[PDB]
RNA sequence: GAACAAUAGUAAGCACAAUCAUAGCACAUAAAAACGUUAGGUCAAGGUGUAGCUUAUGGGUUGGAAAGAAAUGGGCUACA
């Protein structure tokens, strides 16, 4: 689904930026653990310092799935964004 | 014999401008395009980003609301080829007192339009039934007693036709 | 507000010489040409000393268009020498440096 | 029909979007005419009126109702090679003078016949 | 100089639009005008100046309205100001001379 | 002497930018030029209707952004979209210089009637070349 | 409430690519460039300036739009509205057997709101002489009709129009006084026998 | 490694009409300052040959402008300051070329003029003969 | 407020110098030349502080601006 929101038009098919956040975050929710580590961070500088910027709902999951993988260098770079 | 033309191709103006924009892929890190990406004027947070688009589209608004108040000081073109947006669009009715005219005229920007009926009305001039689909029109677009003014006015004057008038 | 009322009355003068400038035209060719009769010609001088004085074209000074100075202006710009150094010395002027050879 | 073109705004306005990219912003300028179209000819936009050459350069037709063998004639090739060789002026303005020319000499009668020579 | 190059440079006048038949130097004058532009229509001539007027008009609106402040009108303002307060103002017109 | 253009020597303790620290025999020498446009070449035409644009640009910006403006303009023509490049100091909020901004930008683009790029850098001081 | 930022030259990875975030031309935006480059006349103690706060960084056009890498992904985008040149018209000689007449025209380019120039209505019509069915008497006629217009050493007819408006009026302007010239230059008249 | 698929979407849509050809096309760039047109120059020869051109390109004789005004503002004529104007040229000369090649090539040109330059294009292009011409006799 | 076989002078900086242009060096020319002096010139390029007008010291139209008793500066043409 997001190769279908790549391919035709990228912009023209989301109305509002509010939903637009709803999307990321939900689509964050998911990528961060169900899949791993070096795709979920490689993605992670890709859409949350360009494209929207976190809510306590997509603050909360990185948290918890940095706890789950146990990975402990990538704490404060996270904490200063 | 041995000459050998080949065939042309017709594109739209734009067209290698998308084949462009192709090969140009989205910034990983920069900022949105709107804002300056100043590091002083990139939004920190989305309440800042909305902020500062709704700044950016209220002095867009304001602007313009200047160009509107005062046309005059734009008329001059140095533009020759004239694009048409960039001239100060005029919300004025061009003729007063004429029905005919000043009813679409006030059409065509609520209350100027109940007016002009009303003019029209006094002075027994009868509204056809295309003034009267605009009349109608211009009042559900922008508009509960009053509806049923408007729907005494649609029936009651004029047998105005159905694909206007239950439309 | 232009800066003076030499402008002014320039600004006005030019105003009448383009509202005018076929007309002068059209009797002036009358005018320059000998196949024509002189008691044609005679006439057509009169129709053009009978025409407003402030619509012939040697009336129209070229003035600075910043501060109106009436001469030392340059054609090109149509700045005062003054002005014309002012922003030169600024570097606003693309192109435009301190003459060295 | 103000209903569709209604619709045709609140679609258009699902459709607009801020600008994401320059290149986005070219293309908008330049459908909506904000920019120059390229490649640049020096004459875009300027037709003048559809006209052709031939209506520019040869004035014949219009020197039909003038008096064939006097000074008018010579007056009036000098005229028109004028108007032919002139760049910068439209041809219903070249239609202005030579209609002026012939209300001139209308209004003008009595003096071509004391002038000596009698025209039409 | 030959009837025969008479003739070949009033076919090449023809075809090439100039003037056939013999014409004075005083007389291609009227060719000259009406082949160039005039002077008061040519557009460095007319539209030598800039709109002082719509300018000034302008900027005044936006600096009464708070768009743009211009501090040389906040100078003459101040002074003027200054020049009322110790006393020595602009009188009406028409109480100068007989007062 | 020669006066202009030129900052007077006081006691060592004034702030000068780069551009007035020069002298004009500098131009296009050590620095450059605050506008650049095709009408000042050798056979082109229209250039004193680029010259009163380039002079009112100043006076609008100047008196747009009141004493957050650090230093001069830079203003550039190609193809017949006219980009505003300025140094402004971090005096106004943000919310005002992006109000400003489209202001400027829609404002100039009706008056001009072409397409206008307004550029900032947003700094804290004066930058100071020599002195102080 | 005052906020600092860094740039993004920290955020700028070693192997990104420089077209995704220089698309258009720019006023070489300081902050975006990860580049210390230092432009500026030092003092005799000091250093030329960093690009912070520098306005000739600013006056400076600049390339870096037009990267070689990028030059490389724009034309293999151009490559497809291409189209192939003719191979037997690969010499000069047989451009001129094939297609006889050129035709010079000329736009224009310059910032500013208006496009015209008036240089850029003319049109110069050029044919070789030799390429044509003039006969000997209708040659001869033919250079005491047009004159100065006719080298006689390269044997080329250049005509060049000034007088229309536009330039495909004066392009066909052009060829008409080239096919008038054509038919009036083949008839004896009885003039001509004197 | 986020990659958007599918960017591309080009409409190419070739006509009946024969294209036209051009014989030679000549780009004089002038300039003020030599290092952007050097810099231009060493641009547009890397398009040129990435399309397949082969080209040539030389450097006319440039010209300078020069005038003289008066130093002071009242009565200074023996004193005066001069002035001065520096126009720089190259020329690129195109060979063999098509017409919707020249419509891409000169737009991809002209799009990346830079700010303080100008340039005239000359075309010379081909065309056999006119219809009224090829073998009547009135 | 300095003595180099050195006896109270350090000195950021501005000038000089160096650099730059007259498309190759060099020379020459150009450009530059600080702080100050002459209350040197310019309210008539333009803005202005102060002091004066407001049916006038302001704003427009028409017509006129002479002339050499004399003296003198700088040039052009010569006196071959
Ligand atoms: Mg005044
Ligand atoms: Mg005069
Ligand atoms: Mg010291
Ligand atoms: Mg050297
Ligand atoms: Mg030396
Ligand atoms: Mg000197
Ligand atoms: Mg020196
Ligand atoms: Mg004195
Ligand atoms: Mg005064
Ligand atoms: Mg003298």
């Amino acid at each position: 689904v997001h190769g279908l929101l790549n391919t035709g038009d990228n912009w023209k098919l989301i109305g509002s930026d509010h939903r637009r956040n709803f999307y990321y975050s939900k689509f964050f929710n998911l990528l961060c653990f169900m899949e791993q580590i070096d795709v979920t961070l490689k993605w992670y500088k890709d859409l949350i310092p360009s494209v929207f910027f976190p809510h306590s709902q997509t603050m909360i999951d990185l948290l918890q799935a940095l706890d789950v993988a146990n990975r402990l260098d990538m704490v404060p770079q996270i904490w200063k964004d | 014999e041995e000459v050998v033309i080949p065939k042309k191709k017709t594109w739209d103006k734009v067209a290698i401008l998308q084949a462009l924009a192709s090969t140009v892929h989205r910034d990983s890190t920069a900022a949105p395009y709107v804002f300056q990406d100043d590091p002083y004027l990139i939004p920190t947070s989305s309440v800042e980003s909305h902020s500062f688009l709704l700044a950016k589209k209220s002095g867009e608004n304001a602007a313009k609301f200047i160009i509107n108040s005062y046309p005059k000081y734009f008329q001059k073109d140095i533009a020759e080829p004239h694009i048409p947006c960039l001239m100060p669009e005029y919300f004025e009715p061009q003729i007063e007192d004429v029905s005919e005219a000043a009813l679409q005229e006030r059409i065509k920007l609520q209350e100027p339009s109940a007016n002009y009926n009303f003019q029209q009305r006094e002075q027994s001039e009868e509204l056809e039934e295309a003034t009267e689909a605009d009349n109608e029109k211009s009042k559900t677009k922008a508009g509960t007693w009053r509806t049923k003014n408007n729907a005494e006015r649609i029936f009651a004057l004029m047998p105005e036709k159905n694909a206007h008038s239950y439309c | 507000y232009y800066v003076d009322w030499k402008m002014l009355r320039d600004v006005k003068r030019r105003k009448m010489a383009y509202e005018y400038a076929d007309e002068r035209l059209r009797i002036n060719s009358l005018r320059k040409n000998t196949i024509l009769p002189k008691d044609l010609q005679e006439v057509a001088d009169e129709e053009i000393a009978s025409l407003p004085r402030d619509s012939c074209p040697v009336r129209i000074r070229n003035r600075c268009v910043m501060t109106s100075r009436p001469r030392g202006v340059k054609r090109r710009w149509r700045l005062s020498r003054i002005v014309f150094r002012h922003l030169a010395d600024h570097g606003q002027l693309s192109g435009v440096q301190r003459a060295m050879w | 029909s103000l209903w569709d073109i209604e619709f045709a705004k609140q679609l258009a306005a699902v459709t607009e979007r801020p600008f994401q990219n320059g290149f986005e912003e070219m293309i908008q300028w330049t459908k909506e005419g904000k920019l120059w179209e390229f490649p640049i000819n020096n004459e875009a936009g300027f037709d003048d009126d559809g006209s052709e050459f031939h209506e520019h350069i040869f004035l014949d037709k219009y020197l039909q109702d003038f008096p064939k063998q006097g000074p008018i004639r010579h007056f009036m090739e000098l005229v028109t090679c004028g108007l032919s060789k002139n760049p910068y002026l439209s041809v219903k303005q070249k239609v202005e003078h030579i209609e002026w020319f012939r209300n001139y000499f209308n209004e003008k009668r009595v003096i071509l016949k004391e002038s000596g020579i009698q025209l039409n | 100089l030959s009837e025969y190059a008479v003739r070949m440079s009033r076919l090449s006048a023809r075809l090439f639009g100039e003037v056939a038949r013999p014409t004075d130097s005083k007389s291609m004058k009227v060719v000259k005008l009406f082949s160039e532009q005039p002077l008061a229509k040519r557009k460095e001539t007319y539209d030598w100046y800039p709109n002082h007027n719509t300018y000034f008009a302008l900027m005044g609106t936006l600096r009464f309205l708070g768009l743009y402040r211009d501090e040389h009108q906040d100078f003459r303002d101040e002074q003027l100001r200054l020049k009322k307060l110790r006393g020595k103002g602009k009188p009406r017109k028409g109480e100068g001379k007989r007062a | 002497k020669n006066r202009a253009a030129r900052v007077r020597v006081s006691k060592g303790d004034k702030p000068v930018t780069y551009e007035e620290a020069h002298a004009p025999h500098y131009i296009a020498h050590r620095k450059g030029w605050l506008s650049l446009h095709t009408g000042n070449l050798d056979g082109e035409d229209h250039a004193a209707e680029r010259t009163v644009e380039d002079v009112f640009l100043r006076k609008f910006m100047l008196g747009t952004f009141p004493g957050c403006l650090a230093d001069q303009l830079v203003l550039k023509r190609r193809a017949n979209q006219l980009e505003i490049c300025a140094l402004v100091l971090r005096q106004l909020p943000p919310h005002k210089f992006y109000f400003l901004v489209g202001y400027s930008e829609t404002l100039l683009s009706h008056f001009y009637k072409c397409p206008v790029h307004l550029h900032l850098q947003t700094v804290p001081s004066k930058v100071v070349y020599k002195y102080i | 409430r005052r906020k600092a930022l860094p740039p993004r030259t920290e955020k700028m990875a070693v192997d990104q690519d420089w077209p995704s975030v220089y698309p258009v031309a720019a006023p070489f935006k300081p902050s975006a460039v990860p580049l210390p480059v230092r432009m500026g006349y030092p003092v005799k103690r000091g250093v030329p300036m960093a690009k912070e706060g520098n306005l000739e960084l600013l006056k400076i056009p600049n390339f870096l739009h037009l990267t070689p890498v990028a030059i490389k992904r724009h034309c293999e985008a151009l490559k497809d509205f291409c189209t192939e040149w003719p191979a037997a018209l690969d010499s000069d000689e047989k451009c001129e057997k094939h297609f006889p007449i050129e035709i010079d025209t000329a736009d224009y380019v310059s910032a500013g709101p208006s496009i015209r120039n008036p240089k850029a209505r003319v049109v110069t019509l050029r044919v070789k002489l030799s390429s044509l069915n003039l006969d000997d008497h209708a040659k001869k006629k033919l250079i005491k009709l047009v004159g100065d217009r006719y080298c006689k050493s390269t044997d080329v007819l250049t005509i060049k129009t000034d007088r229309c408006p536009l330039k495909r009026q004066n392009y066909d302007y052009a060829v008409y006084l080239l096919t008038v010239l054509y038919h009036e230059s083949w008839k004896t008249e009885e003039w001509e026998k004197k | 490694v986020d990659v958007p698929k599918d960017m591309t979407k080009p409409e190419i849509t070739i006509s009946d009409e024969p294209d036209t050809l051009y014989k030679r096309l000549s780009v004089l760039v002038k300039g003020h300052d030599k290092a952007v047109l050097d810099s231009y120059e060493y641009f547009a020869v890397l398009a040129a040959k990435e399309l397949g051109i082969s080209i040539k390109v030389h450097e006319p004789p440039r010209k300078i402008e020069r005038f003289t005004l008066l130093k002071s503002v009242h009565i200074f004529k023996k004193h005066r300051v001069q002035y001065e104007m520096r126009t720089l040229y190259r020329c690129l000369e195109l060979e063999h070329l098509t017409g919707s090649t020249a419509d891409v090539y000169l737009e991809y040109i002209q799009r990346n003029l830079p700010e303080g330059v100008a340039m005239e294009v000359t075309k010379t292009k081909l065309e056999q003969l006119p219809e009224h011409i090829r073998k009547p006799i009135w």
